[PDB]
C-alpha cells in the first residue's frame, strides 16, 4: 500500500554561522559496545546512516545506562548545533487552559509517538547532525552517522514535528467537525459528544487516515494528568500542590500563584525577598487543605466575572457561568507606585480579567463589581484620563470601593482662604510651613529633615488641619497639585496619607494654583516667612 | 508583472512581534477572508521556518458593516528599507475627500525574498489549535513598501483625470487616496465618482474640509468685574503663555493681588492694570515668532480630556512652537466610552497631519498603557497606525487650553 510522504521543512543554518564541530569524547568499551549496538538497530529502521569520512562535522554522542536495567541508552548532545540552528516558530508557547476546554461524553487516547521517528529531515541539513561513535581502543576510525529524520534533543524538532502532525489531521477535522483533537506529548486525545458506538467508529477512521501517511496506531484513563492539572470528564483541578527556619532558600513557593487559578483567596504579598534570609509577620493561607474544582465551558451560557477587594492592593476574581459553578479564579495586584487608588486598582484588575477572558474564551466576560454606578459616574467624568470598563452592574459584597474626597470646581463663598508655602535649605535639610489668611490666621512650623517638596505638602496640611469643614487653599506647589490632583486614597509617603484623611473630613476643599515668585499677595506674603 | 527587489535596512532582522488576543467573531471574521485571499493567491500557508510574525485584527471601516483584515505593520514599516514630494495645496484647499485605493496593490507581485517578512498568525481561542500562518504573495496593506512601488503605475492610471482636472490636488498615503478640490460637493462628488470610475477600469465606495486657524488663539477673560480667583488664574495662564510669547508681562495685574485677600472677593482693576491685560491681547493676537516645520525631526501630538466629550490638541515639533492646534467637541459613537473618544480623536488628529505634512505624529495620550491597548482596536477605523506614548501625570496646562 502505497504511503504519501511527509513533505520535509527546509531547515538553514543562522547566516554566517557553520555547522558544529565538536570533539567526541573517550568512552569506556562497554559503553562504546552499547551504541553500536543501538544505532545499527537504528540504522536497520532508518533512523540514521552510515556516513563517509567527507562530512567534517561532529556532534559528540554519549551512552547513559537506563536504571540499570543492564540496558544503556543514546543521547547526542546537540546543545552546539542548536545554537547555530535557525529560529523557528514554535507553537506551544500558551497552553490551553483547562477552564475554556469544552466538556465531551467521550475522549479517546491514541498513541503516534512512532510518527516521531516517521517525520524526515532536510536532506541538505542531514550532514550537520554527524556523530562518531569512537572505536574501541581507538585502533580504527570510529563508525560515523547521520540522522534523517528530526533527532530528540535538536532545536527544530518540537516545531517541525507538531506543524507536521496539524498537517497530517487537518482534512480529518474539517470533514468531521463533530470531534474535537488536542496532541499533548505521544498521544492525541480525540473528543466527542457522539454516541459511544459513534466515536469509536470515528477513531477507526482516524486510525486509517494516519495509517495512509504510514502512521501505525497501538491497540490511560480519566483523570488525565496534564501540565500540571487534574482533567476528569465533568471537573478539572490543579494537580496536587506542596510547602522551618529554612525558608530562607526562596519565596519560589509561592507555587500558591499556580493554586490561585482555582482555589479561591489565595494571597503572596509576603513578598519576602523583595539565598538566605528570614522570615515573619505571615499568614497560612491553608485553604489547599480542602478540594476545590472547575468546570467546564458552556458556550450557550453567560460568562460572568466577579471581583472582591481583599485589602493592602489585593484583589480577588472569579470567573463563573453559573452561581456557585465557577470555570476559575485568580487574583491582581496593585502595580508598585507611590501613590494610588481603589478605582483605578479595580479598572486594572478589570482590564487583566478582560484579555485572560479574551485568551481563554474568545469573550469579554459581564463583570460585577463592589462600586456603586453612580461613584464609576462621578469617577470617570472628573477623571484627567480617560478610562472605561465594559458591561458591568454593581454587587453589595462589601468591602466597597468610592470615592473618598472630591475637590471643589470653583473657590468656596465665605469659607476662609489660607495662603500655604513651604522652603528648606539643601545644605541644612532645615525649612519651614506655613500659612497667611484672609481672616489674619498664620503659622509657620520649623522643621527638621526635610525638602522643598515635603515642606510644600506639610503647609496644606497645616491649612487642612487649622482650617474648618470649608476650606480655599492657595498653593504654588506644582508638586502638590501633581499628586492631589491625581485623587490617590492610599499613599507611601505618610504626609500624603495625613493630607488624604483631613481631605476626608472637610466638607469642601478648593485648592488652586499660582506661580511662584510672581507677586501673588498672599502667597508673598506666607513665601518671605517660609524662606527665612 | 516585474517584482521590485526589496530589502531590510542593513543590520535588521525582519519583525517578531507577539499576536494579541482576538475576540472569537475577529477570528471567525479573519478565516473567512484569508480562505477567500488564499484562493486568490494573495497570501499562502507557510511553516515553521518562518520565525517572522507581524500582528493581525480586524476592523469595521465607517458607514460600513464588513469586517476588514487589518495589519500592524509598524514594526516592519520602521525595518523596512527606506525607497527612493507633498502637497502644500492640499491643506489649503477647500474640500478634500480620502479613498481606500488599497486593493489596487493586491494585483503586484511582492519581492519573492521580501515575502517572509510579511507573515501573520491567525489566533485561535484558548491555543487549542496552533495557530494559522500565512504570508503574503502580493503587495500588502499597510506596508509602506506598497505605495512606494505601486507609484509608478499610480501615476499611469491617474494622468488622463488629472490632465482633464489640473486644479485637482491628489494625495496618496498608504491606502488612502486625498483628493482636493475648491468645487461644490454634489459636482465634487461627481468628479469623485469620475475618479473610481477610472479605477473600476483599473475602488470601493471621507469628506473633510480645514478649519480657520492653524494654531487657535490663546484669548484671556473679558469682565466687568474680576474677582480675586479671576486675577490668579489669569496671571497663571498670562505666565504660561509668556514661555510662547516674548513680552507678556503681569507686574501691574500681580499687584491687584496684594495683600492675604479673599478668593470670592471683587478686586477693581487699576489703571495700570488695565494697560497691562491690553498689550497682552494685543500680544497674543499675533502670530509666534520664529515657527518652522522641520521635515526631519518627528511631529508630536499632545490630546486633553476637558470633559463632556471636549479634547483639545496640540501638534509640535519644538515644545511651545505649535505648528497647529485644535479642539475635537462631539464624538457620536460615544458619550459614555472616553476611550472610543480617544481613539477617534488620535484618528482624526492623524488624518489631519498627513493632509498638512504627509506624516502621522507620534501621540502623548492621556490614558493608562493598560486601559488603551486593551480596547483601543474595538474602535480603530483607519487603515493606518501611528505611534503612541503614554501621559500619567496630569498636566497643569489642561486649563490653559480651556
Ligand atoms: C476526561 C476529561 C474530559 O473529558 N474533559 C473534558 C475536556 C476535554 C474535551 C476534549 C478532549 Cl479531547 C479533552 O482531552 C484532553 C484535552 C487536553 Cl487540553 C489535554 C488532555 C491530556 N492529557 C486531554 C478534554
Amino acid at each position: 500500500v502505497p504511503i504519501s510522504p511527509i513533505e520535509t521543512v527546509p531547515v538553514k543554518l543562522k547566516p554566517g554561522m557553520d555547522g558544529p564541530k565538536v570533539k567526541q569524547w573517550p568512552l569506556t568499551e562497554e559503553k562504546i559496545k552499547a551504541l553500536v549496538e543501538i544505532c545499527t538497530e537504528m540504522e536497520k529502521e532508518g533512523k540514521i546512516s552510515k556516513i563517509g569520512p567527507e562530512n567534517p562535522y561532529n556532534t559528540p554522542v554519549f551512552a547513559i545506562k537506563k536504571k540499570d536495567s543492564t540496558k544503556w541508552r543514546k543521547l547526542v548532545d546537540f546543545r552546539e548545533l542548536n545554537k547555530r540552528t535557525q529560529d523557528f516558530w514554535e507553537v506551544q508557547l500558551g497552553i490551553p487552559h483547562p477552564a475554556g476546554l469544552k466538556k465531551k461524553k467521550s475522549v479517546t487516547v491514541l498513541d503516534v509517538g512512532d510518527a516521531y521517528f516517521s517525520v524526515p529531515l532536510d536532506e541538505d541539513f542531514r550532514k550537520y547532525t554527524a556523530f562518531t561513535i569512537p572505536s574501541i581502543n581507538n585502533e580504527t576510525p570510529g563508525i560515523r552517522y547521520q540522522y534523517n529524520v528530526l533527532p530528540q534533543g535538536w532545536k527544530g524538532s518540537p516545531a517541525i514535528f507538531q506543524s507536521s502532525m496539524t498537517k497530517i489531521l487537518e482534512p480529518f477535522a474539517a470533514q468531521n467537525p463533530d470531534i474535537v483533537i488536542y496532541q499533548y506529548m505521544d498521544d492525541l486525545y480525540v473528543g466527542s459528544d457522539l454516541e459511544i458506538g459513534q466515536h469509536r467508529t470515528k477513531i477507526e477512521e482516524l486510525r486509517q487516515h494516519l495509517l495512509r501517511w504510514g502512521l501505525t496506531t497501538p491497540d490511560k484513563e480519566p483523570p488525565f494528568l496534564w501540565m500540571g492539572y487534574e482533567l476528569h470528564p465533568d471537573k478539572w483541578t490543579v494537580q496536587p500542590i506542596v510547602l522551618k527556619d529554612s525558608w530562607t532558600v526562596n519565596d519560589i513557593q509561592g507555587k500558591l500563584n499556580w493554586a490561585s487559578q482555582i482555589y479561591p483567596g489565595i494571597k503572596v504579598r509576603q513578598l519576602s525577598k523583595l539565598e538566605e534570609a528570614e522570615l515573619e509577620l505571615a499568614e497560612n493561607r491553608e485553604i489547599l487543605k480542602e478540594p476545590v474544582h472547575g468546570v467546564y465551558y458552556d458556550p450557550s451560557k453567560d460568562l460572568i466575572a466577579e471581583i472582591q477587594k481583599q485589602g493592602q492592593g489585593q484583589w480577588t476574581y472569579q470567573i463563573y457561568q453559573e452561581p456557585f459553578k465557577n470555570l476559575k479564579t485568580g487574583k491582581y495586584a496593585r502595580m508598585r507606585g507611590a501613590h494610588t487608588n481603589d478605582v483605578k486598582q479595580l479598572t486594572e484588575a478589570v482590564q487583566k480579567i478582560t484579555t485572560e477572558s479574551i485568551v481563554i474564551w474568545g469573550k469579554t466576560p459581564k463583570f460585577k463589581l463592589p462600586i456603586q454606578k453612580e461613584t464609576w459616574e462621578t469617577w470617570w467624568t472628573e477623571y484627567w484620563q480617560a478610562t472605561w470598563i465594559p458591561e458591568w452592574e454593581f454587587v453589595n459584597t462589601p468591602p466597597l470601593v468610592k470615592l473618598w474626597y472630591q475637590l471643589e470646581k470653583e473657590p468656596i463663598v465665605g469659607a476662609e482662604t489660607f495662603y500655604v508655602d513651604g522652603a528648606a535649605n539643601r545644605e541644612t535639610k532645615l525649612g519651614k510651613a506655613g500659612y497667611v489668611t484672609n481672616k489674619g490666621r498664620q503659622k509657620v512650623v520649623p522643621l527638621t529633615n526635610t525638602t522643598n517638596q515635603k515642606t510644600e505638602l506639610q503647609a496644606i496640611y497645616l491649612a487642612l488641619q487649622d482650617s474648618g469643614l470649608e476650606v480655599n487653599i492657595v498653593t504654588d506647589s506644582q508638586y502638590a497639585l501633581g499628586i492631589i490632583q491625581a485623587q490617590p486614597d492610599k499613599s507611601e509617603s505618610e504626609l500624603v496619607n495625613q493630607i488624604i484623611e483631613q481631605l476626608i473630613k472637610k466638607e469642601k476643599v478648593y485648592l488652586a494654583w499660582v506661580p511662584a515668585h510672581k507677586g501673588i499677595g498672599g502667597n508673598e506674603q506666607v513665601d518671605k516667612l517660609v524662606s527665612a | 508583472i516585474e517584482t521590485v527587489p526589496v530589502k531590510l535596512k542593513p543590520g535588521m532582522d525582519g519583525p517578531k512581534v507577539k499576536q494579541w488576543p482576538l475576540t472569537e467573531e475577529k477570528i471567525k471574521a479573519l478565516v473567512e477572508i484569508c480562505t477567500e485571499m488564499e484562493k486568490e493567491g494573495k497570501i499562502s500557508k507557510i511553516g515553521p521556518e518562518n520565525p517572522y510574525n507581524t500582528p493581525v485584527f480586524a476592523i469595521k471601516k465607517k458607514d460600513s458593516t464588513k469586517w476588514r483584515k487589518l495589519v500592524d505593520f509598524r514594526e516592519l514599516n520602521k525595518r523596512t528599507q527606506d525607497f527612493w514630494p507633498h502637497p502644500a495645496g492640499l491643506k489649503k484647499k477647500k474640500s478634500v475627500t480620502v479613498l481606500d485605493v488599497g486593493d489596487a496593490y493586491f494585483s503586484v507581485p511582492l519581492d519573492e525574498d521580501f515575502r517572509k517578512y510579511t507573515a501573520f498568525t491567525i489566533p485561535s481561542i484558548n491555543n487549542e489549535t496552533p495557530g494559522i500562518r500565512y504570508q503574503y504573495n502580493v503587495l500588502p496593506q499597510g506596508w509602506k513598501g506598497s505605495p512606494a512601488i505601486f507609484q509608478s503605475s499610480m501615476t499611469k492610471i491617474l494622468e488622463p483625470f488629472k490632465k482633464q482636472n489640473p486644479d485637482i490636488v491628489i494625495y496618496q498615503y498608504m491606502d488612502d487616496l486625498y483628493v482636493g478640490s475648491d468645487l461644490e460637493i454634489g459636482q465634487h462628488r461627481t468628479k469623485i465618482e469620475e475618479l473610481r470610475q477610472h479605477l473600476l477600469r483599473w475602488f470601493l465606495w471621507y469628506e473633510l474640509h480645514p478649519d480657520k486657524w492653524t494654531v487657535q488663539p490663546i484669548v484671556l477673560p473679558e469682565k466687568d468685574s474680576w474677582t480675586v480667583n479671576d486675577i490668579q488664574k489669569l496671571v497663571g495662564k498670562l505666565n504660561w503663555a509668556s514661555q510662547i510669547y516674548p513680552g507678556i508681562k503681569v507686574r501691574q495685574l500681580s499687584k491687584l493681588l496684594r495683600g492675604t485677600k479673599a478668593l470670592t472677593e471683587v478686586i477693581p482693576l487699576t489703571e495700570e492694570a488695565e494697560l497691562e491685560l491690553a498689550e497682552n491681547r494685543e500680544i497674543l493676537k499675533e502670530p509666534v515668532h520664529g515657527v518652522y516645520y522641520d521635515p526631519s525631526k518627528d511631529l508630536i501630538a499632545e490630546i486633553q480630556k476637558q470633559g463632556q466629550g471636549q479634547w483639545t490638541y496640540q501638534i509640535y515639533q519644538e515644545p511651545f512652537k505649535n505648528l497647529k492646534t485644535g479642539k475635537y467637541a462631539r464624538m457620536r459613537g460615544a458619550h459614555t466610552n472616553d476611550v472610543k473618544q480617544l481613539t477617534e480623536a488620535v484618528q482624526k488628529i492623524t488624518t489631519e497631519s498627513i493632509v498638512i505634512w504627509g506624516k502621522t505624529p507620534k501621540f502623548k495620550l492621556p490614558i493608562q498603557k493598560e486601559t488603551w491597548e486593551t480596547w483601543w482596536t474595538e474602535y480603530w477605523q483607519a487603515t493606518w497606525i501611528p505611534e503612541w506614548e503614554f501621559v500619567n501625570t496630569p498636566p497643569l496646562v489642561k486649563l490653559w487650553y480651556q
